């Protein structure tokens, strides 16, 4: 039985510009088994209108999924991705770092 | 298009 | 350049929760074109790319029939594998299958593959010659003997070397406008001071297709080691990736980022300036 902890990346589809519609992505990859919980958060609260790709996997059989939601970034709005998997003692919350 | 002849293990 | 068609199948047993989950997705290079989800409403193979929607009802009915056949075979596999390994019914297990074909720049057969995994590990697979199998362990040997005696590889090879390549050519044609495109990466660099004596340079590549790309850092014209993130999907059919390097404050000039991508006539070289 193989268990792989998920790698998590939180980013926007296009360079972020306050006031402009964009897409917030949470790409979860390299995990196994396939059961995983992924939620995008807006100021600590779950976003409902979130879509996700169809489950697929890489050469090493590890799984990957893209969760995304349309959004308009602002200066005060904090976004993050909450991920829970059997490999995590507690849910992992990754903040969206606009900079970088 | 998908293949055929995929048998059970 | 080269192209490929690949189908990925995932089957997950759900102890005490009925029927196992079954997900199948088809790809042409890095572009998904169809999907089947046991938990979706249609219970049919569905399009996930514009150029595939032009296929007629005969196509969709045929793919739906075949994907359901795959689902059924996998449903049985889960029970059989649990037995081979004498595992309890209490745990969920995973079956994964991947198969497809690669073609060269001349759209002619280059390679074929059909691999199968149990619980995230190789179980059995066709060798590159598509004539024999490589079983990972003792339990998989049983499957290998059954498939050799039933001449499974022969029918699979016929598909992987012909039919698979034919459909691939067809798709590349019908989806020429998207599949036969190349979006050069849009690049730039960012600089962030870690400490008062250290700084991290990040090299960005955005909006590129296909996903294949190489980002390498160099200090004084020589490869050097550097953080590298996995190439990630933008969500619009393009990908992104970055590579960072921690440099001594005041030595940025020494470092150069090099980008390689089939969309770049010649490799790019970036520097913090």
């Amino acid at each position: 039985m193989i268990q792989r902890t998920p790698k998590i990346q939180v980013y926007s589809r296009h360079p972020a510009e306050n006031g402009k519609s964009n897409f917030l992505n949470c790409y979860v990859s390299g995990f196994h088994p396939s059961d995983i919980e992924v939620d995008l958060l807006k100021n600590g609260e779950r976003i409902e209108k979130v879509e996700h790709s169809d489950l697929s996997f890489s050469k090493d059989w590890s799984f990957y999924l893209l969760y995304y939601t349309e959004f308009t970034p602002t200066e005060k709005d904090e976004y993050a991705c909450r991920v829970n998997h059997v490999t995590l003692s507690q849910p992992k919350i990754v903040k969206w770092d606009r900079d970088m | 298009a998908l293949g055929i002849g995929i048998l059970t293990v | 350049g080269s192209h490929s068609m690949r189908y990925f199948f995932t089957s997950v047993s759900r102890p005490g929760r009925g029927e196992p989950r079954f997900i199948a997705v088809g790809y042409v290079d890095d572009t998904q074109f169809v999907r089947f989800d046991s938990d979706a409403a249609s219970q049919r193979m569905e399009p996930r790319a514009p150029w595939i929607e032009q296929e007629g009802p005969e196509y969709w009915d045929g793919e739906t029939r075949k994907v359901k056949a795959h689902s059924q075979t996998h449903r049985v596999d889960l029970g059989t594998l649990r037995g081979y390994y004498n595992q309890s019914e209490a745990g969920s297990h995973t079956v994964q299958r991947m198969y497809g074909c690669d073609v060269g720049s001349d759209w002619r057969f280059l390679r074929g593959y059909h691999q199968y995994a149990y619980d995230g590990k190789d179980y059995i697979a066709l060798k590159e010659d598509l004539r024999s199998w490589t079983a990972a362990d003792m339990a998989a040997q049983t499957t290998k003997h059954k498939w050799e005696a039933a001449h499974v590889a022969e029918q699979l090879r016929a598909y992987l070397e012909g039919t698979c390549v034919e459909w691939l050519r067809r798709y590349l044609e019908n989806g020429k406008e998207t599949l036969q495109r190349t979006d050069a990466p849009k690049t730039h660099m960012t600089h962030h001071a870690v400490s008062d004596h250290e700084a991290t340079l990040r090299c960005w590549a955005l909006s590129f297709y296909p996903a294949e790309i190489t980002l390498t850092w160099q200090r004084d014209g020589e490869d050097q080691t550097t953080e590298l993130v996995e190439t990630r999907p933008a969500g619009d059919g393009t990908f992104q990736k970055w590579a960072a390097v921690v440099v001594p404050s005041g030595q940025e000039q020494r470092y150069t980022c090099h980008v390689q991508h089939e969309g770049l006539p010649k490799p790019l070289t970036l520097r913090w300036e």
